[PDB]
């Protein structure tokens, strides 16, 4: 009786003091789910971070990262799971234009998404060098895919490149603004898109992660210790 | 069951019209957002229109936009695609998409290979 | 006095109701909290608690100053006479918890967590004693209810160290520290490099800290320059009589705009919080 | 060829859509009606297990109605002593995205599984002290759904690759493939006697399987949207499934079609979890609302509520005994109810 | 596609080979299931506090 329930606590103590340690080891890192498609430099985002999973630190702060590729085309309720995240990081291939319907969709879907209508999604408008070429070459052309383009100027707060053609910029804002008008759209102030234009050779990704998290992270603060 | 079945389409000389409508049986129609997704010959499934629940707001493909009109008749519990302006890029299988869940704003129903709630298609082809 | 007394009767008449009002309803909504929420609001319910304690000291001295005389015993009034004074350095004290814990998860977030949120108890105890004990000294250096108290005959070189050291701490630790904060925190809350584009919660935050820190500043600070002159004049070190009279106008106002902080902490740090403007509707 | 199966197809759905009509000589509401309903039930949380540091999505109760197994997204496997409250065991797991646990019927395995693709089963009584990793299954190529024990060597994963599996845990290989579904298999009930079991699909359709055979016995098609619960009835000829459209189902295996639908206006969240008491007159349901519902499993209406999750409730589960309901939530909380 | 045709119609003769029974028989079975066990339910009738192990 006593003597076994004895024996019980104390197996629980010990369980309940590892768990503590695994509590302290857990909050220290930060999850990101990776979204993307196929032909979308997804995986070249991560080797040049340095699978399934692949781990970085930022200013001592660990994240790793959740590419999840081995199940079917259907989301539901494998993106269910992924609803404590801190971020979503959206990966786009900007110089596909066949495929950007297709990805505004999938982020539409994600943000209405009643169990994703919490998390901050980081989007990664890559390949963005394909994209330029694109767009200087003049056969294929944006107005084909999206004819609103015809009638889109560069926003006042655009920052371009310097020595980068006026039109990519457009292009390049106009991706981004069709982005964020879903991002807008339904946010609520509760989450917002952090869009990012960057390419293959790009190597400072995890910096402007860390940024994004940092952000989402001091909003969140905000929102719950509002009564302190 | 759920079950949507197509029914129009067939072959048109470019610039003409059609309609193609969709019986939908099994569920409630009024309580979910309901898609038009193509299948162009030697290419994946590709989303073309989708009208919300009240058809209040409805969007396009920038492709197909401008052309295509996208309806509703929930008393009638059928969806009605008016494809205007045709063009020889625009044949293709066509299937009404019903999105899984009722009462949300989000839909993942393009699926590739097998998708639950889609019906059996009609062909559209555009051609002289 | 006579001054004096017009001045705090209709200074602390003014404030009564206002504080009473806004703390019972903040603590109200602290009770609502606590049943919708598990999270932890100790440092707010503190200072709540501690502006409620100075309200409910005015009273007494609205009754005393109307009519010139006490009628209910020595001991009462001096119980009455240290309870603002305590409860307006615990009202300081948490404004400077409340601060520190807003700088430390507005500009280390990662660090902050929640569980770095565990000796919070102790902190508020901790200093509800501390403040009572330094407040000891109040009664016992002013040992005719409130104002036209003789202070005790003491040393002129030891009454300036102990009036400096209590200065010095109680003054200049809360307002270094809460400067310190504020001026963090605004840093932290503004973007340099573009983010994403906000409702306006961003700045919003930051006008509200603002806001807070300068609150405090200025109904903080005249008290603590004209306490020392004040107490100089109530042991009739300085002989001028028109610096005294001056002196003793200006601590009047001094201590006005302190109990005006007490009603004031209520509006800044609670309605102008998204979740009382929630909860009340 | 591919017409004319078309044609024979919908023409043989047509007539089992007759033949099922034919059989639906009254309903089941209609002849339980007579009988007094079971009223209010009062249900309250006698423990809140707590120690789980994020959602957890299954449980399981032990055969000794004492012991049960949570899965939580933090990659631990808690085992907890409902009694006394006391964290009897916790296993790490190699994915920290878990969405099913199963216990052994002898009470000496656990099993574990999700978006590895890889059913975990973990030996508990180790001569070495401490638990470990006794083996691994791999063969799905979807998320592992749900797990169920046939015995210590015998288990059936359903996976969302669209299938479920039969393992022998000692040779490691899949003994049998159960295929058809054409959705996501979220959930899998085994009958009393281990013989047929029920898998629900994202499918919107329900298929009772035997186990020996390898192939479906049956198909049931009832509702409108992903099924994301099921559960045999106590004598095993009936099964109650949950679903994304807000209403429970009860099918019967003779009758082969739906029998009650278990719904309300104000409900609008889908179910994620069922279950019965160990009568089969109370059917609890887990809701996305944060609150589970207790129906009257015969009259079809609702006779309790279960309101102590702040978030998403995601598992459910009955002693055998039938002592206590355990709910598990999205808020790191699972508390027993009685 | 055609595999896919022939399995769904051999499944669907399976499933319609089968013998199916009324409707008021499942009724009455399930009902004299409840009835049966019902005195073993402490979900449907609340046991005395003394024998719950929780409580
Ligand atoms: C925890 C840190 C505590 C910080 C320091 C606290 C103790 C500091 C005490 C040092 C000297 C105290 C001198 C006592 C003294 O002079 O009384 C305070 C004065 O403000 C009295 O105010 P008085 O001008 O008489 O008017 C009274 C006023 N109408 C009233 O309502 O209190
Ligand atoms: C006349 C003067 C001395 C009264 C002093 C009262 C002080 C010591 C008492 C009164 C009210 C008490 C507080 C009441 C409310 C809370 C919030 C609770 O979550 C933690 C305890 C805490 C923080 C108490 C701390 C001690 C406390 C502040
Ligand atoms: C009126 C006077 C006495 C107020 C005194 C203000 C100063 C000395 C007090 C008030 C609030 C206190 C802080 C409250 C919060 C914390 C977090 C704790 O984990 C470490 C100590 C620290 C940083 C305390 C340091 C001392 C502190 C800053």
């Amino acid at each position: 009786q006593r003597n076994e329930e004895k024996a019980q606590r104390e197996a629980n103590k010990k369980i309940e003091k590892q768990l503590q340690k695994d509590k302290q080891v857990y909050r220290a890192t930060h999850r990101l789910l990776l979204l993307g498609a196929d032909n979308s430099g997804k995986s070249t985002i991560v080797k040049q971070m340095r699978i399934f999973e692949t781990k970085f630190q930022v200013d001592k702060v660990n994240f790793h990262m959740f590419d999840v590729g081995g199940q079917r085309d259907e989301r539901r309720k494998w993106i269910q799971c992924f609803n404590d995240v801190t971020a979503i990081i959206f990966v786009v291939d900007s110089s596909d234009y066949n495929r950007l319907q297709e990805a505004l969709n999938l982020f539409k879907s994600i943000w209405n998404n009643r169990w994703l209508r919490t998390i901050s999604v980081i989007l990664f408008l890559n390949k963005q060098d394909l994209l330029a070429e694109k767009v200087l070459a003049g056969k294929s052309k944006i107005e084909d895919y999206f004819p609103e383009f015809a009638r889109y100027t560069t926003p006042e707060d655009a920052t371009p490149e310097p020595g980068e053609d006026p039109r990519v910029t457009r292009a390049k804002y106009f991706i981004r603004d069709e982005f964020l008008r879903i991002s807008t759209a339904s946010g609520d102030g509760r989450h917002y898109c952090y869009p990012h234009f960057t390419c293959a050779v790009d190597t400072e990704n995890a910096r402007r992660i860390f940024n994004d998290c940092r952000d989402i992270i001091q909003r969140m603060h905000l929102r719950q210790y509002e009564l302190l | 069951q759920v079950q949507l079945q197509e029914s129009g389409g067939g072959l048109v000389q470019p610039g003409g019209s059609l309609r193609l409508s969709c019986a939908a049986s099994g569920f409630t129609f009024s309580n979910y957002k309901m898609n038009w997704v193509r299948q162009a010959p030697g290419k994946g499934l590709e989303w073309v229109s989708d009208i919300s629940q009240s058809g209040a707001s409805i969007s396009y493909t920038g492709s197909v936009k401008g052309r295509f009109t996208i309806s509703r008749d929930n008393a009638k519990n059928t969806l009605y695609l008016q494809m205007n302006s045709l063009k020889p890029e625009d044949t293709a299988v066509y299937y009404c998409a019903r999105c899984p869940a009722p009462f949300t704003r989000d839909c993942f129903d393009v699926t590739s290979t097998t998708y639950a709630y889609r019906g059996q298609g009609t062909q559209v082809t555009v051609s002289s | 006095t006579d001054f004096r007394y017009f001045i705090y009767a209709v200074t602390y008449t003014v404030i009564l109701v206002p504080g009473l009002i806004g703390n019972i309803l903040a603590l109200w909504v602290f009770y609502g909290y606590m049943k919708e929420t598990k999270r932890a609001v100790i440092f707010m319910i503190n200072l709540a608690i501690a502006d409620l304690l100075q309200v409910l000291s005015l009273p007494l001295r609205i009754f005393y100053y109307l009519n010139h005389d006490w009628p209910f015993g020595p001991g009462l009034c001096m119980f009455c006479f240290y309870l603002k004074y305590v409860n307006m350095y615990a009202s300081i004290y948490f404004l400077v918890c409340i601060s520190v814990r807003r700088f430390w998860f507005l500009m280390y977030p990662f660090r902050f967590h929640d569980c770095k949120q565990k000796y919070d108890l102790y902190i508020s105890i901790a200093g509800w004693l501390i403040i009572c004990l330094a407040c000891v000294l109040f009664p016992l250096l002013r040992t005719k209810c409130f104002v036209d108290l003789p202070t005790r005959n003491v040393n002129l070189a030891q009454s300036v160290v102990m009036m400096t050291i209590g200065e010095l701490i109680g003054f200049v630790t809360p307002l270094l520290i809460v400067l310190y904060c504020t001026w963090k925190t605004v840093l932290s809350l503004q973007d340099k490099y573009p983010m994403a584009q906000d409702l306006g919660e961003k700045q919003k935050a930051l006008k509200m800290i603002l806001t807070c820190a300068g609150v405090f500043l200025i109904c903080f600070a005249p008290y603590h320059f004209s306490f020392p002159l004040d107490f100089l004049v109530k042991s009739n070190e300085i002989k001028s009589c028109l610096a005294r009279r001056v002196i003793l106008i200006f601590h009047s106002v001094a201590l006005c705009l302190a109990s005006l902080n007490s009603c004031l902490d209520p509006v800044i740090y609670y309605f102008s919080t998204n979740e009382f403007r929630r909860r009340l509707s | 060829e591919l017409d004319q199966l078309r044609q024979e197809a919908e023409q043989l759905k047509n007539q089992i859509r007759d033949a099922r009509k034919a059989c639906a000589d009254a309903t089941l509401s209609q002849i339980t009606n007579n009988i007094d309903p079971v009223g209010r039930i009062q249900m309250r949380t006698r423990r809140t297990l707590r120690g789980h540091l994020a959602k957890i999505y299954a449980m399981h109760w032990g055969t000794d109605s004492r012991l049960l197994v949570s899965a939580s997204q933090d990659g631990k496997l808690i085992i907890w002593d409902s009694y006394t409250t006391n964290k009897v065991h916790a296993i790490p797991l190699r994915s920290s995205w878990v969405m099913t646990c199963a216990y052994a019927p002898s009470g000496n395995y656990v099993a574990c599984g999700g978006l590895d693709n890889i059913c975990s089963i973990y030996n508990l009584k180790t001569r070495e002290g401490n638990v470990r990793v006794s083996r691994e299954l791999a063969g799905h190529t979807g998320r592992l759904s749900c797990c169920r024990f046939l015995d210590d060597n015998q288990i059936v994963t359903s996976s969302g690759d669209t299938t479920c599996a039969l393992w022998d845990i000692e040779t490691g290989q899949q003994t049998t493939t159960f295929t058809g579904h054409t959705g996501d298999v979220m959930s899998l009930s085994l009958a009393p006697d281990t013989r047929l079991f029920v898998s629900g699909a994202c499918d919107a359709s329900a298929k009772l399987w035997d186990v020996r055979e390898g192939m479906c016995r049956q198909t049931f098609t009832g509702h409108e949207s992903d099924i994301n619960a099921i559960c045999f009835f106590p004598n095993g000829n009936a099964f109650a499934t949950g679903s994304d459209d807000a209403t429970c189902r009860l099918f019967d295996l003779r009758a082969d079609q739906e029998l009650m639908t278990y719904s309300h206006d104000n409900i609008i969240c889908g179910i994620t979890s069922v279950s019965f008491s160990k009568s089969g007159r109370l059917l609890l349901a887990g809701y996305d609302d944060f609150n589970c519902n207790v129906w009257d499993a015969l009259k079809a209406d609702r006779a309790g509520v279960l309101a102590g999750h702040d978030n998403r409730v995601s598992c459910l589960g009955v002693t055998d005994d039938g002592m206590a309901v355990a709910t598990g939530s999205w808020d790191s909380f699972l508390k027993i109810w009685n | 596609s055609i595999a896919q045709a022939r399995k769904l119609v051999e499944q669907l003769k399976m499933e319609a080979n089968i013998d199916r029974i009324k409707v008021s028989k499942a009724a009455a079975d399930l009902m004299a299931y409840c009835e049966a066990h019902a005195k073993e339910d402490p979900l449907l009738t609340p046991v005395p506090a003394s024998e719950n192990p929780f409580r």
